[PDB]
């Protein structure tokens, strides 16, 4: 089976940074047109919901602080700049075939 | 060399004339001024040495 | 639009009916989840069903201890588990999905099933 | 439950239909064929999509394939515009079926079918390699890929150990057309046209006085056209490749489209839990369309039934299909030659068919004046400054690397 | 190697050292004092100085090549012909010699 | 052993394009080894050993 | 003789003026005024395609705004087309045979002007960025048509549309000795670069930009840096005018037309019938022989391509959120000289130089006896080496490869180097030269140029390929001449002559 994992699970920048924050898994998923992987991110507690649909694809009502990249078996996101309601955590979906397949979650702070 | 050149010719598809050093015998510069074959191409001809 | 119903404590071995109140949009064509969130915050799986009420999709491990009900008319989904051992002690939640539709556009609250 | 149309125009064998059909094949594993017939006569693309259209496309049916009869080439842009508009799969299968060979955006779906042009020009250097024979001339018209299997041929010829040579690409489409005819001096001439244009160029070509006995043509099945004729000019002993759907007919064909549909619908729903219903109305959709990125090619170019890899290509090429090589006749359209199947060559007598300059000779190995080397192991030939053994297999083909002073 | 693919009177030869090349010749250098290696072909440029520092190794002559060592740039640069005046201003003063001494 | 690393080369002044295609036939020449045969012709003593 | 000519038109006003073109036009042999509306949807002009070629007479249609799903069926009967509001290259394969003869160019036939623009500049220090798309694709093609002829500077900077993901690519043209900037991409990857170099400070004094005309919009205006010069189509607009000169050419070859021989009619009705009506090509030889004499948009004629005959180009300068209109390039005649040039650095003048540096890199693998790959010291320093005479020999930084072991791709290593060639570097930078820098190549070889599979591309590998992508600038090594190396590469005079 394929498994997402992510990197790093917790850190704490300081503001206006590029918060960069990768996920590997084993094999090759964004293979013909589009990529594959649906970035979660929210809140202890809340649901904030999708805000990446395969690689770059924004959803309603997003900020423009963060942009996602990557392929094959890494894929990525990137917070850039750092805002300061940024305590949250993220996560990783994309399925397979294979029921569902997540990742783990990566627990930012704000540095002060 | 006269065959290199022949061959030269066929390669690059050239004809030629084959002239000779009257004056001078190499190109022995005098008072800035080259004699000889050096002194002969010098002189614009688009000469071949 | 989407909170969980209940929940609880349930007994080791125990059954439980895990409900979700739905208001916004119909079952007969749409499509929803249940995944799981671990104390040790595992994503994993609770729930798949149809988009039509349909058929469903069970989860390899947790295989036979659960079944899936959509009511369409009333806009509530229904979920009742069985045989929960220690390792199911997770919080869980209701998401919709979306139209391709293996990723998710909207949740619920939350359930905390202990 | 997946609802299939199998639409055929004219000569149909509705008993093979009837008969091929065993629902034991598709012994229940998510999915049963709500198998539907449609037979038409048209040479009406309009009212093709029009009907199709109004049909169960709409209502009930998710999959549907297609065969014809004829030569037609629109039906390439029919299949690409309900490709453009629809994530319902429609499949090909023969006459202007298999026959469409066309370059295509990232499309929902293709007319998949068995061999590409690529696979027919390597075959053709299989044969040139196995019957000791070599190319050094092509020549072509303005169809769109000309240039890009002349490239992949001389360049593989130039990485070989032995090597075929290259007198002339003729690029065509003023009767001195003749004139550079003229130049070409070898014993193959490979040509990329159409069969009307063939059959004027074999009229130029015979005006030439290069015919069919000195410098004998070999073309694929595409410059043939249809595999069922002589129009006017065909000469003798031609060389032609498509062709294991002529042995199929047309029972096969249903049992491979009909399988592959199910498999690969059982492909996704082995772990999917449904699949997407059919849009209601086609030139109506409009939103509903957008619902699917489908991206289900991943399940239909790799699917397997009864151990034989039905695999694709992007573009829909079978990666492993079955090439029949064929020969003409000075009576016939076509008699025979062999067969091919993925990299295994199977060729009759291993003779040159042919209608003095040749002499046998017989000979003793004796270094350093004869000496006998085996083929290369990569590809099965001698090298360059060697020449082929014949020695009797005690059919006489145990062929090894003659050579010496 | 591409003048031995582009000669197809020795190909055959050509054909039978590609089974056995290597990557670096400081390889062929360690293999003939292996002496699993009957001969390699180079330079001689680096033979008569390997001959002439290690030990135990000769040459038979016979050069084949007669050519030199130039510097490549890309084309149309404006670094030629300075460059090439300063490789004759080293040759015009023995200081190749000179090094070629160190 | 010399005492210098000369070299002779065939001259055209400013050699506007031809320069181009003349040292690529002088390196075709090189190429294929004719120039050594020219060298049995032409360049061969028989007192040195 | 009267003939009946389809046109897919947007609103009626437009199909009115066609039918006054068509009166008007009917001096000479009758013409007829057919109407067809734009259809919004795909599908639906796919429906009502051939209800108007229930009248048979129809013998071109001018289509408006993509006209895929009409355009085919045309192609399909063989109609001489127009496609009046083309600005898209996929059409300009005219082997789909689903083609027209040429209105206004597409997109990319305005980098002749760019080609011309070193008429007025000579310029040889020019970077282009592709946008990878088939386009984009036709465009490199037309610009190595283009240079075969100089501004021969640099090869290519690809660029995957979709992403944002310049800086990271592009921060080497920074250094790539060139002030020239050739964009050629979508608006929003415009606006992306814009973005990019504003951060990156690539649109400062001495770097110049030229840019298209569908880059130019408003959201790219937004990020245009004032002193961009921009391109303009003339007549972009004026349809009408392209409606009356289209009557004009269709009647000048229906005046050709109807004094020929075996005319052959279509099909009534799109089907029910054969489908290889076979005077349609020879109507679109007559249409490609066709000419026009004068119009309301001028002389009109055709190229290979049916292409219009010195387009002309309004030019723009944005001067402080104004478009400052610099003037027309007619063809040979040029902006004459009316507008002053503001350019992107706050300068007046254009700049007519470039950055030759003093560092430049020389990259070279070990080679015993005249490279030495010493380890460096604790420190990373050198051992203080002497000669035979105790003179200190000059041990430079040969910064090594990431490998100390081939297969081990981690140990960046310093390295500092020993040999012969050494020494000479050391000469030739005291009498004439620079600061360098020094790389040491991983795969250590020479290198020949291998075919790599990816349908008949042939790669120099080694440092031939480093050099020749730029990663290298001097390549000192014992290495021999051949004519491979040499078709590509420049030489300077062998040194060391050797056998």
């Amino acid at each position: 089976d394929i498994q997402l994992t992510q990197s790093p699970a917790s850190l704490a920048v300081s503001l206006g940074q590029r918060a960069t924050i990768s996920c590997r898994a084993s094999q090759s998923v964004s293979t013909s047109r589009y990529s594959y992987m649906h970035w979660y991110q929210h809140k202890p507690g809340q649901p904030p919901k999708l805000l990446i649909k395969y690689a770059s694809n924004l959803e309603s009502g997003v900020p423009a602080r963060f942009s996602g990249s990557g392929s094959g078996t890494d894929f990525t996101l990137n917070i850039h700049p750092v805002e300061e309601e940024d305590t949250a955590t993220y996560y990783c979906q994309h399925s397979w075939e294979n029921p569902y397949t997540f990742g783990g979650g990566t627990k930012l702070e704000i540095k002060r | 060399c006269i065959d290199i050149l022949k061959k030269i010719s066929k390669s690059v598809k050239f004809t030629y004339d084959l002239y000779l050093v009257t004056n001078g015998k190499h190109g022995k510069k005098i008072n800035g001024t080259w004699n000889g074959m050096i002194g002969e191409v010098v002189m614009k001809r688009a000469y071949m040495a | 639009k989407l909170q969980e119903s209940g929940g609880g404590s349930v007994k080791l071995g125990g059954s439980l009916k895990l409900s979700c109140v739905v208001s916004g949009f119909t079952f007969s064509t749409y499509y929803m989840s249940w995944v799981r969130q671990t104390p040790e915050k595992r994503l994993e799986l609770v729930a798949v069903i149809n988009s039509n009420g349909g058929n469903t999709y069970y989860p390899d491990n947790v295989k036979g201890r659960f079944t899936i009900s959509r009511d369409n008319a009333e806009n509530t989904l229904y979920l009742q588990m069985s045989s929960l051992k220690s390792e199911d002690t997770a919080l869980y939640y209701c998401a919709r999905r979306d139209y391709d539709g293996f990723a998710m556009d909207y949740w619920g609250q939350g359930t905390s099933v202990t | 439950s997946i609802g299939i149309a199998v639409i055929l125009v004219g000569t149909s064998d509705e008993v093979a239909i009837k008969d091929a059909h065993e629902k034991d094949d598709f012994h229940h594993l998510s999915v049963v064929p709500r198998v539907e017939l449609v037979a038409m006569n048209e040479t009406d693309p309009k009212s093709i999509i029009t009907r199709i259209c109004d049909l169960m496309s709409d209502r009930k049916i998710q999959g549907v394939v297609f065969a014809d009869d004829t030569d037609q080439e629109a039906i390439a842009q029919i299949l690409d515009f309900i490709s453009a508009q629809t994530l319902t799969p429609i499949l090909g299968i023969h006459g202007g079926s298999s026959m469409i060979m066309a370059d295509k955006d990232e499309s929902s779906m293709f007319f998949q079918f068995g061999p590409s042009i690529e696979q027919q020009a390597s075959v053709m250097l299989n044969i040139m390699e196995e019957y000791d024979w070599y190319i050094f001339s092509i020549v072509t018209t303005y169809f769109p890929g000309y240039q890009d299997f002349v490239n992949k041929i001389r360049s593989t010829i130039e990485n070989s150990f032995v090597g075929w040579e290259l007198e002339e690409v003729l690029l065509l489409d003023d009767s001195k057309i003749q004139n550079q005819l003229k130049k070409l001096q070898s014993p193959i001439i490979l040509l990329y046209c159409t069969k009307e244009e063939a059959t004027y160029i074999f009229e130029v070509a015979n005006s030439v006085g290069l015919t069919g006995y000195g410098y004998t043509w070999i073309v694929p099945s595409l410059v043939a056209g249809d595999t069922d004729t002589v129009p006017s000019e065909f000469p003798t002993g031609l060389i032609s490749v498509s062709y294991d759907e002529w042995d199929y007919g047309l029972p096969a064909r249903v049992r491979d489209g009909i399988a592959i549909i199910t498999t690969a619908a059982s492909d996704m729903l082995s772990e999917h839990s449904f699949i997407p219903e059919p849009k209601s109305s086609c030139y109506n959709t409009h939103e509903k369309r957008i619902y699917q990125s489908n991206m289900l090619n991943r399940y239909l170019i790799n699917v397997t039934f009864e151990g034989r890899d039905l695999s694709f290509s992007e573009d829909g090429y079978q990666m492993h299909p079955k090439l029949v090589i064929i020969l003409l006749n000075k009576e016939r359209k076509w008699e025979r030659v062999g067969k091919w199947k993925d990299k295994s060559l199977q060729m009759k007598y291993y003779v040159w068919p042919r209608m003095d300059d040749h002499l046998s000779i017989v000979t003793l190995e004796e270094a350093p004046f004869v000496i006998v080397e085996s083929v290369d192991p990569l590809s099965g030939t001698c090298m360059r400054n060697t020449v082929p053994c014949q020695k009797r297999i005690i059919p006489g083909y145990i062929k090894k690397c003659c050579k010496g002073f | 190697d591409i003048y031995f693919r582009r000669q197809v009177e020795l190909s055959t030869m050509y054909r039978h050292m590609e089974k056995h090349n290597y990557e670096s010749a400081a390889e062929a250098i360690q293999a003939v004092r292996d002496n699993k290696l009957h001969a390699f072909i180079w330079d001689s440029a680096v033979l008569e100085f390997e001959a002439s520092q290690k030990c135990d190794l000769v040459t038979t002559g016979e050069l084949f090549f007669r050519s030199g060592f130039g510097i490549g740039m890309r084309k149309d640069s404006p670094w030629k012909q300075q460059v090439s005046l300063s490789i004759l201003k080293s040759h015009e003063n023995g200081f190749m010699e000179d090094l070629d001494k160190t | 052993k010399v005492f210098a690393s000369t070299g002779y080369g065939i001259a055209i002044q400013k050699d506007s394009g031809w320069k181009r295609q003349v040292d690529l036939a002088i390196l075709q020449l090189f190429g294929d080894g004719e120039m050594e045969e020219l060298e049995a012709l032409w360049l061969t003593g028989i007192c040195h050993n | 003789k009267i003939v009946n000519i389809g046109a897919v038109l947007s609103t009626r006003k437009h199909e009115q003026m066609f039918r006054e073109a068509v009166n008007q036009a009917n001096k000479r042999i009758q013409l007829q005024a057919t109407s067809v509306t734009h259809k919004p949807n795909a599908i639906q002009m796919a429906l009502s395609v051939c209800e108007d070629l229930i009248s048979s007479q129809v013998y071109a249609i001018l289509v408006s705004h993509t006209p895929t799903p009409v355009s085919y069926t045309a192609g399909f009967y063989r109609i001489p087309v127009l496609g009046l509001t083309t600005r898209m290259s996929i059409y300009s394969d005219k082997s789909i045979h689903l083609s027209f003869l040429r209105t206004v160019p597409p997109y990319s036939h305005q980098s002749s002007v760019w080609f011309e623009m070193m008429r007025v500049y000579n310029w040889n220090h020019i970077i282009l960025l592709v946008s990878d798309d088939h386009e984009g694709r036709a465009a490199q093609k037309r610009l190595e048509t283009l240079l075969e002829e100089g501004p021969k500077a640099e090869k290519v900077l690809q660029f995957d549309p979709g992403t944002k993901n310049v800086t990271a690519l592009l921060m080497e043209a920074r250094e790539l000795e060139a002030r020239v900037i050739i964009l050629s991409a979508s608006e929003d990857d415009a606006a992306t670069v814009y973005r990019a170099a504003a951060m990156l400070d690539m649109t400062g004094s001495g770097y110049v930009w030229l840019v298209g005309e569908r880059e130019i919009s408003g959201n790219a205006l937004r990020y245009a840096p004032d002193g961009i010069i921009g391109l303009q189509l003339i007549n972009g607009k004026n349809e009408s005018a392209h409606i009356s000169d289209a009557v004009g050419v269709v009647a000048q070859a229906v005046h050709e037309l109807l004094e020929k021989e075996n005319i052959t009619d279509p099909p009534r009705g799109c089907v029910g019938n054969t489908n290889i009506w076979k005077t349609g090509p020879l109507f679109k030889r007559v249409l490609m022989s066709s000419k026009y004499a004068d119009g309301v948009t001028g002389r009109v004629e055709f190229n290979e391509d049916g292409d219009r005959k010195f387009a002309q180009y309004s030019i723009m300068n944005l001067q402080n959120r104004k478009l400052v209109q610099v003037g027309i390039y007619n063809g040979t005649h040029v902006i004459p000289n009316d507008r002053k040039i503001i350019w992107p650095g706050g300068e007046t003048e254009k700049p007519r130089g470039y950055q030759m540096s003093t560092r430049l890199k020389i990259v070279t693998i070990h080679q015993e006896p005249f490279v030495y790959v010493k380890p460096t010291m604790s420190d990373g320093t050198c051992k203080e080496e002497f000669t035979v005479n105790g003179d200190p020999v000059k041990k430079v930084i040969c910064t090594g490869p990431n490998d100390t072991s081939p297969g081990s791709p981690r140990h960046t290593v310093p390295q500092c180097c020993y040999g012969f060639c050494i020494d000479l570097l050391i000469k030739l930078a005291r009498t004439m030269q620079f600061t360098y820098e020094v790389h040491l190549v991983a795969d250590g070889k020479f290198g020949t140029q291998e075919r790599v599979q990816n349908s008949n591309k042939k790669e120099w590998n080694g440092m031939m390929g480093e050099l020749l992508s730029g990663q290298a600038d001097m390549i000192v090594a014992p290495l021999t001449i051949n004519n491979e190396r040499a078709q590509y590469i420049e030489f300077s005079k062998p040194f060391k002559y050797q056998g």
